[PDB]
């Protein structure tokens, strides 16, 4: 399955006021048995894409480093 | 908006599309929507 409905779900199981960051994606996929390692580079451009997307809100920080939340909207 | 849990996440089946702000020139109903 890609990358982008892994991300997807892992936000959506997390959800809360804040959103889930970039450390706690690497947790909750690698929990998913989602090797974090060396995909790693392949997670923060599947999430720049969903944030190009909209499908992620930016809510802090600027790019893969910052919280992130699902696009209600 | 319809939003799709009523006011534990319970949900009342709705959407959450934002909604237009209808008008009315002649016979042509436009609807503007204002995203974001
Ligand atoms: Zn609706």
């Amino acid at each position: 399955p890609p990358v982008s409905e892994l991300i997807t779900k892992a936000v959506a199981a997390s959800k809360e006021r804040s959103g889930v960051s970039l450390a706690a994606l690497k947790k909750a996929l690698a929990a998913a048995g989602y090797d974090v390692e060396k995909n790693n580079s392949r997670i923060k451009l599947g999430l720049k894409s969903l944030v190009s997307k909209g499908t992620l809100v930016q809510t802090k920080g600027t790019g893969a480093s910052g919280s992130f939340k699902l696009n209600k909207k | 908006v319809c939003e799709a849990d009523a006011p534990k996440v319970v949900s009342r089946g709705g959407c959450g599309n934002t909604q237009p702000v209808v008008r009315k020139d002649g016979m042509k109903l436009w609807g503007t929507w204002k995203k974001s």
